[PDB]
């Protein structure tokens, strides 16, 4: 959201720079529950998280995504079968 | 003599030439060895320097001095803060005439305030004049695009130096609103919070007229809204 | 624009996949039209 503040100084290339490698790991997280529903935290640093079916659970990128990796992981979970 | 006068009017007060809210630099006027010649042409120098310190300051104070915390037009905004950045750069080479001018003192050290003096003449002018279109800025709290006004209506001088200067700190305060405005045309987000460029799906889209400038038409502004209110219907 | 929607395309393109190949996965092994 700072992002959307500063657009148009010359803070902006600087926080620019910081924000295009802090998301880095936050894309491996986005890469293991799609390609093989892999679950990943150390101290816990990921929005989705790990019943009656599955053992999968839900409460950056947009929440129009975060669901969509929220069921894409129950689909690959299923296709392991 | 001479040199702590570059110090002092690069903006770190002197111990002689005495820093004040109410006087600004102001010689010390009671050694038992001044004449009247130096009076006049100290005072005549320090009026550029109180002018820079106050400059200086308000850019420090109010460019990037926050993480965003609606604020105030007058004393944040990025229309405002682009003023100061076009501000800082127009005085770029008064810092470099003092650097030359350390030099020449340096080559030869029998040299006079006069001197000094007779070279600086032509920032003599140009700095009282662009002062009163921030202090206009500052006390009218003026939000918005109606800034972009404000130096447009005072380029019209009858001074070529000065307007030319003040030219570029709007060039500067272009470049942001043409920034926001490539993203609300072309595809019905912007990018602005709290300053806005004539924006008031197809609801809460529609043309402010009061903030809109003068010397933009209402006929384009028209067919901006159209264009913008489309995209982001479809 | 500014947005993270310049990262998905090459992972939204995957996801469809795993939609389809499930969904024919259904018809043509566990036969669910005939149930």
């Amino acid at each position: 959201q700072e992002a959307l503040h500063n657009c148009s100084n010359e803070h902006y290339p600087v926080l620019l720079s910081l924000l295009k490698t802090s998301c880095e790991p936050y894309t491996r997280f986005i890469h293991d529950w799609v390609y093989s529903g892999v679950f990943r935290d150390a101290y816990g640093e990921f929005m989705i998280q790990v019943k009656l079916y599955w053992t999968h659970g839900y409460v950056v990128f947009l929440k129009h995504i975060a669901h969509d990796i929220y069921v894409c992981g129950k689909t690959i979970n299923l296709l392991k079968l | 003599m001479i040199h702590e006068l570059l110090l002092a009017l690069s903006g770190y007060p002197g111990s002689i030439f005495t820093w004040n809210k109410r006087s600004g630099l102001q010689v010390s006027q009671d050694f038992p060895f001044l004449h009247p010649s130096e009076t006049s042409v100290l005072n005549r120098l320090c009026r550029l320097g109180t002018d820079y310190i106050r400059f200086t300051e308000f850019i420090e104070q109010y460019t990037g001095h926050v993480q965003q915390q609606q604020g105030q037009g007058g004393l944040h905004g990025i229309y405002l803060r682009a003023f100061c950045t076009g501000l800082d750069s127009v005085l770029q080479p008064y810092r470099q005439a003092l650097l030359d001018l350390e030099q020449e003192f340096l080559g030869d050290p029998h040299l006079s305030i006069s001197h000094v003096n007779y070279f600086l003449d032509q920032f003599q002018l140009l700095f009282p004049s662009v002062m009163v279109v921030v202090e206009q800025i500052k006390s009218q709290k003026i939000h918005g695009c109606q800034i972009l006004e404000t130096v447009y209506k005072h380029s019209c001088g009858g001074l070529p130096p000065v307007r030319s200067a003040l030219e570029k700190i709007l060039a500067v305060c272009h470049g942001v609103m043409y920034k926001q405005l490539s993203a609300w045309m072309l595809h019905g987000l912007l990018l602005d919070q709290h300053e806005e460029f004539f924006i008031k799906s197809l609801k809460q889209f529609s043309l402010r007229v009061e903030i809109l400038p003068s010397y933009i038409p209402v006929r384009v502004a028209e067919k901006i809204l159209f264009v913008g209110e489309s995209v982001q219907m479809f | 624009v500014l947005m993270k929607r310049s990262i998905t395309a090459p992972l939204a393109a995957h996801i469809s996949l795993v939609n389809k190949a499930a969904v024919d996965y259904f018809f043509v092994e566990l036969h669910l039209e005939a149930h």
